[PDB]
Formats: structure tokens, C-alpha cells, sequence
């Protein structure tokens, strides 16, 4: 059973990242892993609000766009709104009952909070380029080309949340719930957590960065620059976010935090590879919908798909997964600039006399 | 561990409960006053050997300056504090002496007129001491008391 | 079953605050109840970091304190750390799975995040007034005068989280779990939510404000002034927090959101009254412990207990509960400064001639 303030006085430095004793006292004078304390300090320093960015010029640029470029921009915006809509609530719902050290708990809430600023900034951009935002928002849930990708990401979250409730209500063991038998395995829960973090890592380090290329491709042509200013701030947060999931995954995989997890991480290695590869294919599939009605200067279906394979290899290698695509140089090198902050007249005849022609 | 200097010159350990008791007495029955306000507005600077008579004069000033439209009863809290301080200044205690004993000492010191003893007998002085109601000092306002001692 | 992104396209303006369809798309262009959108905007505008406040001078003030006043100060700090430790995680864990409108979901996440800043600032204050912060932190979980109210407060949260898991895992109905019969009533879940929010309202609107009196009483003596600046910033957030819970409670009680809920709110009126009365009594006992070894200029058992009765009547009145204490004027009026932000010489003889002396 989960408790908001566990009664036991435990040395938090010796607890694992997850599944240990629920955090009681929130102290920040010490850390087990100081990576999360640094991520908090850094995310707090990046704090920005959407309204403090000038986006007034973006309505004119948007309405002046060709119809198929309106499609590219507003579709990449709807997909962005969807992903960070999930990301606003999910790390809080899926991870907070499992975390057992205070620095990781506070980071997850800070991580989630910064995502709500993203959700609010999407509403800010939308309400300043279109005439009725309701048309844009209502299409996110009903558009069949969008909501398909939503259920793939949310499933890993939902399944981890469900197994977590059983593990809290019933504990580990074989149970019978309304006749049917229900087995609660902590090893299968640790397996659902690790798979979930892998899905989120592909979401924030591959899926969103494919979206960043679209927003910044308009900016390289000096268009939608108010949007680009916000997306650049969002990308700065997203770099902290994916670093968090990388460190969690690598600490779990190496067994430094939980030896049982090193075993479990190997049993998922194939699922994780297929998980990341699938994400890349889904984003390549999404690219086909963006350019269904035409392309633009500097970005088409081929270019964006090459960046999907380029960025996927980097992310998968960072978490110890095999590279699924061919080696390739960066197809859009311009994106890197967005994802980070007397004559000395004296003569000596004697020296010349010491010569032989 | 520090010491306050009492009125009689002796010293004892500083006890804020003595201050709480005085103010609770002076605020008794009054509406919309605050013991905490008087103590904090005093900004009383303690030091080892601080005179207890200077301490009291500080909280009188503090309570007097809290007289406002929203808290008019501070006029009575500061007055009761000021009467208390004035009783000690003249008598060393709270209860005043007998009317005769006082007039005797005062005419002897040249502070009162000589005729008081000649025109009234001790039996007559004790009869007027029964007229006195020393509780009527509790019906003054602070402005009245300052004009009295001033 | 809870889902991080519900597939159904629901008009979010017609959903209730709680127990409706899980929020899917996070939009901020419209609200059902706009009180929470204002709370978000106001909390986002109050964003502060603990390190931006100078607390180095406070160590000198602390070490010069009397021995019993070090205890008064440090006990109120341990209690503060505990309450905002619970408040850091609990609104996210206890409320996010139940919320069904986006503005209330995002507010709860912003509310929770702002509480983690408080927890971080307590680590900041502690690290700058005591020599070993471990001495303060390790005492928080075992402390007798604290752990009594700690387990009482967390219980309302823990019980709501548990019933929520059953309601998501099993749904409403009579169930059998390993032989023992388990009844899942949505009406009983709506009752545990209302009781929890009432407990949280007393937690943030009475318990903390009794603590505010202690922190600011030292500040009126120009002591611990770096602490006072942080507690002042905390008090500004705490006013937003209790306003959120007040609007939630009143919207539930008035039945605007759920007709069933108006009836349920009446069935709890006596339990809620006893809830607040117990909290007020617990704090008066806590006050009796603070001054066991002496008082200070401007604060003793009487003064603080009078403020307990004063602030309790105010809070209970705001949520439609009967006043348990006698009417009283503010015993510490100074606390309000911390909780809220020639001659016109011309002559006319003819006009004067029109006279008769
Ligand atoms: N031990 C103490 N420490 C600090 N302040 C004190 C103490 N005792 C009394 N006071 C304060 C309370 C009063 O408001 C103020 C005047 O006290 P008062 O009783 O007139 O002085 P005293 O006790 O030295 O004279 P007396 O012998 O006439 O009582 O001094
Ligand atoms: N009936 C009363 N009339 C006047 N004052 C009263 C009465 N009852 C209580 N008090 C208050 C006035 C004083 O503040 C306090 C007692 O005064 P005082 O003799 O100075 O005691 P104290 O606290 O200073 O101890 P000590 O004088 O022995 O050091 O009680
Ligand atoms: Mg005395």
C-alpha cells in the first residue's frame, strides 16, 4: 500500500531509485545520485513563460503561407500539443508512487511541471496564429492520423500505472480477483517500469527532435520566428528531460542501483530495440502525412526521414542499444545552432662578406 | 542568564512572564488590543543589568503609539500602564499610603503647604481618606495621565 | 481503468472537476471554472528560488538565541519541512488520477511543484542556521509531537489513493479479492475526496498559518530575517493553495459540479467539523509544547492559541462549517504585513457694503 509519508526512518542514500520505501522527508542537502539534483537546479534556472515571447508577427507569416505549408506547420503543432499533453501528467502519475529517493521524486515533479509550461505555450502559439483555436484543439483527438500515435505512447504509461496499483493493493504474489487469478510479480513490474522509461526516452529524444526540425525549418527561412523562439526554449528543456531518462535507464541497466534490474534489463533488450525502432518508423510514417500535400525549401519526406534515422542511432547508442539504421552524416546540420546555447632596413655587410656565391 | 535591575536596586534573572502578566492586566476587559503588538512595537533592547523602570516606560510608549481608529481602547491600556508606573515612582509600590501619612511627609519636606496640618485634624484627614476612590485612576485616558505626570 | 490519454473526444467544458473522463488534450484557451486558470497564472508569476534570498546573516541570529528559543524556531522548522514534504507529492498522487478538466489538472501539478520549492527552501534555511543539517532532518520522522499529526494528515491522502486504485482496477460494484469481499462505491470515493480536501484545507489554511506566526514573530524582532523572506514567499503561495482548495470544496458542496456531491457534502458536515476542530486542538497542543521551556517577546502559549482559534473560525466560515470558537479579534495584528502585499488679496467693497453691522 502506498503512503504519502512512510513511517520508517530510513537512510535514503541506501534506497534504490524505485520500488524502495516511499519517500518521507524531502531533503536536498544530500543525494544518492546527484545527477537529478543538478537537473532540478538547471531546470529551475531555465524557467520561462510563453507570453514573454513576441509571437505577433507569426499570425501574418502563417496566413501568408501556402496551403500545404499551413498543413506542415499546424500538423507538427498538433502533434507537439499531443505529446506534451501526455508528458504533462504521465511522469507524475506513473513514477511518483514508485520513486524511493527524494532527489528523483522532486525531479519528476519538476520535469512534469516544465511540461505544463510547454502545454501552455502551444495554446499561446495556436491562439495567436489561427482565428478559432477550437478548430485546432478538437482536431487533435478526432484526427485519425494523429490519435493513432497517441495510444502507442500512452500504453506503456497505462500498463505501468495498472500493475503499480495491483502491487500496492495486493502485494506481490498469486491472487484471485473476482474468480480469475491475478499474479503480481515485482520482477514483471520492474520490467514494465524499464520498458516505460525506454518509451519515454524515444519520445523525448527522437519523436520531439523530429518535430524540432519542422519548427526550425520555418525559422531558417525567417518565418514563424515567434514560434521558433518558443520551440527553442522547449528544446532546451527537452535536452534536460532526455538526460534524466538516459541516466535512469543506464543506472538500472548497469545494476549499480538494483542488481536484480541488471538481469531484467537484459530480458527487455530485444523489446527495447524493437521499441525504439518502431518509434522511428512511426515518425517516418508521420513524415509521410506532413508532406502528403507538398514539401518546402529545406525539408521533405526524404530529408526528415534521414534525420529520424540519424537521431535514432545516437539515442539508442546512448542507452546501450544496437544501431538499427546505416551510419549517416547529419542531413540537417543547421539544426545544431538551435539545440544549444614593414621592412627592417638594417643590413650587415660583414655578414654578407661571410658568403660564397 | 542575564539580569534585570529591579526598582529597589536588586537584580534577578530576566523573566518575560513578568511582562506578559503586566500587559494582560492592562489589556483586561479591553477590546481589539494585542499583548503581542505592545511587546513587539516596544523594540525593547535587552542588556545585562537593564533597569526595570526603563523597561516599563518603553512598553508604555509602545502601547500609547498604537492608539488608532481601529483600536481606540489602547488609550486605556497605555493609561493603566502609566498609572502603574506613576504609583511606583511616588510610593515605591502600587497601593498609595494613607492621606494623613502622605500629607505629613509632604508638608515635612516643604512640598505641600503648611496649613494642611493646621486646618485639618488627623480624625478629619482619615474621614476624607474614606471619600477617596483610588480605582478612579482606572478611568483616565493616556493623554490625561501624561498631562498629570507632566 | 486510468489512461494517460483518453481516446474519447469529450467536451471538456461539460466534464466535472473529478471522476469524469480523464483529461486528454491539455488546452488553456477556455475553462469550465476559470478560478484555477487564474491560480496557475498567479502561481507562475510568483515563481521564486530559495537561493535568491540571502540567509547567511541568519546563522548569527540563531546562535545568539536563548536555548529554548532555538528549540521554538527549530521545531517549527521541522514541522514545516514535514508538512510541505507531504504537500510536495500528495496533490499529484492523490488528485491527478481523479481530475477530469484540464485547468484543474494543470493547477494541481503547478500547486505540487510550487510545494517542492518550499521543501528545497527548508533545506536552504536549515543548511544556513545549523551546523549539521542531518540533526534536523533525521529527527523529523521520529519526532513524537510531529509524527502524531504526520500520520493523521497522510491518512486522508493514503485512503483516497487506495480507494482510487480499487475504483480504477475493479470499477464500481461488489467484488471478491482473495476470498474477502470488497465493495467499491463511487459515492464512498467522492466522500473520501471531500474529506481529504477538507483535511488539506485545514492543513494549508490553519496548520501552516500557526507556523507562520512563529516564523514572523522572530522577524518582528529583526531576527532570522533571511528565513522571514523565504517564509513570506511561502506564505504568498500558501494563500493561493488554500484558495484552490476552498473553491474546490465550495464547488463540490454547492453541487454545481455534481448533483450527487451536494448531498454527500452534507453527510460529511459533522465529520468535517470534527476534522477542523481536531486540527485546531492539535496545533494548540503543539503550541503548548513549543513554549514548555519559556516564551519570547510577542509570543507565548496564550497568544498562539488565540491565533489558532482566530484563524480557524475564519477558515471554517469560508467553507460553510460552523464556528467552533468564540468570536475574537486578531491577537497578532502584525502578521498581516507578512501575509498580504498664499492669499487672493483682491477686495470688493461694494459686495462688503451690502452689509449691516
Ligand atoms: N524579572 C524581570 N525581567 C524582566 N522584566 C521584568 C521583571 N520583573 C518585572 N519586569 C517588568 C514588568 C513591568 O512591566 C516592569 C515594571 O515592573 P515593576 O514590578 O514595577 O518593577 P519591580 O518588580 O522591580 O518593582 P516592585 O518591587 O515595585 O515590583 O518591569
Ligand atoms: N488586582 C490587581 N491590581 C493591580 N494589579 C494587578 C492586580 N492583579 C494582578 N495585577 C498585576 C499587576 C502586576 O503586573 C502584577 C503583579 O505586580 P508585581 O508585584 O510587580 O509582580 P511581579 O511579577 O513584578 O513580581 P515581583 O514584583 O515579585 O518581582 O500583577
Ligand atoms: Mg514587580
Amino acid at each position: 500500500a502506498y503512503t504519502t509519508f512512510s513511517q520508517t526512518k530510513n537512510d535514503q542514500l541506501k534506497e534504490p531509485m524505485f520500488f524502495g520505501q516511499p519517500v518521507n522527508v524531502a531533503r536536498y542537502d544530500q543525494q544518492k545520485y546527484d545527477i537529478f539534483e543538478k537537473l532540478i537546479e538547471k531546470q529551475l534556472s531555465f524557467f520561462w513563460r510563453p507570453e514573454e515571447v513576441d509571437v505577433s508577427r507569426d499570425r501574418i507569416d502563417y496566413q501568408a503561407l501556402p496551403e500545404h505549408e499551413k498543413h506542415i506547420f499546424i500538423s507538427n503543432l498538433k502533434y507537439q500539443t499531443l505529446l506534451d499533453s501526455i508528458q504533462g501528467r504521465s511522469p507524475n502519475v506513473a513514477l511518483l508512487p514508485l520513486i524511493s529517493i527524494p532527489e528523483l521524486e522532486t525531479w519528476v515533479e519538476t520535469w512534469a511541471f516544465s511540461e505544463t509550461i510547454h502545454s501552455r505555450s502551444y495554446t499561446h502559439i495556436i491562439r495567436n496564429i489561427v482565428n478559432d483555436p477550437s478548430v485546432v484543439f478538437d482536431d487533435i483527438v478526432t484526427n485519425e492520423q494523429i490519435q493513432k500515435r497517441a495510444e502507442g505512447i500512452s500504453s506503456y504509461y497505462d500498463e505501468l500505472i495498472e500493475m503499480t496499483s495491483y502491487w500496492h493493493l495486493l502485494g506481490e504474489g498469486t491472487h484471485t480477483v473476482n474468480g480469475k487469478t491475478v499474479t503480481v510479480s515485482l520482477r514483471e513490474l520492474k520490467k514494465k517500469l524499464y520498458l516505460c522509461l525506454m518509451s519515454v526516452n524515444a519520445l523525448e529524444a527522437i519523436r520531439f527532435y523530429v518535430s524540432f526540425a519542422c519548427s526550425f525549418a520555418f525559422a531558417e527561412r525567417e518565418l514563424m520566428e515567434g514560434n521558433a523562439k518558443i520551440i527553442r526554449l522547449i528544446a532546451r528543456d527537452e535536452a534536460l528531460h532526455l538526460t534524466g531518462t538516459q541516466h535512469m535507464l543506464n543506472l538500472l541497466r548497469s545494476g549499480a542501483d538494483d542488481p536484480e534490474m541488471a538481469e531484467i534489463a537484459e530480458e527487455c533488450k530485444q523489446e527495447c530495440y524493437d521499441l525504439f525502432v518502431q518509434a522511428a518508423q512511426q515518425e517516418k510514417d508521420w513524415a509521410d502525412y506532413l508532406f502528403r500535400d507538398g514539401s518546402m525549401i529545406g525539408l521533405n519526406k526524404d530529408i526528415l526521414c534521414q534525420y529520424v534515422e540519424y537521431i535514432t542511432n545516437i539515442r539508442m547508442q546512448a542507452v546501450g542499444l544496437d544501431l538499427p539504421f546505416q551510419t549517416r552524416s547529419n542531413p540537417i546540420p543547421w539544426i545544431n545552432t538551435w539545440l544549444v546555447s614593414q621592412i627592417d632596413s638594417e643590413v650587415d655587410t660583414d655578414d654578407l662578406s661571410n658568403f660564397q656565391l | 542568564n542575564l539580569l534585570v535591575t529591579k526598582r529597589d536596586g536588586s537584580t534577578e534573572r530576566i523573566n518575560l512572564d513578568k511582562i506578559h502578566r503586566v500587559l494582560d492586566w492592562a489589556a483586561e476587559g479591553l477590546h481589539n488590543v494585542s499583548i503581542s503588538q505592545v511587546e513587539l512595537r516596544s523594540h525593547i533592547q535587552f542588556y545585562d543589568g537593564i533597569k526595570t523602570s526603563d523597561i516599563h516606560e518603553t512598553i508604555i510608549k509602545a502601547a500609547a503609539d498604537l492608539i488608532s481608529r481601529d483600536a481606540p481602547d489602547y488609550q486605556y491600556l497605555a493609561a493603566r500602564l502609566a498609572i502603574f508606573h506613576l504609583r511606583k515612582k511616588a510610593y515605591g509600590q502600587f497601593e498609595p499610603p494613607a492621606l494623613y501619612d502622605h500629607v505629613v511627609k509632604m508638608v515635612e519636606m516643604g512640598k505641600y503647604d503648611n496649613h494642611l496640618l493646621e486646618d485639618y485634624t488627623e480624625e478629619e484627614f482619615k474621614q476624607m481618606d474614606t471619600f477617596i476612590d483610588h480605582d478612579r485612576d482606572m478611568t483616565f485616558s493616556y493623554a490625561a495621565v501624561k498631562q498629570l505626570e507632566g
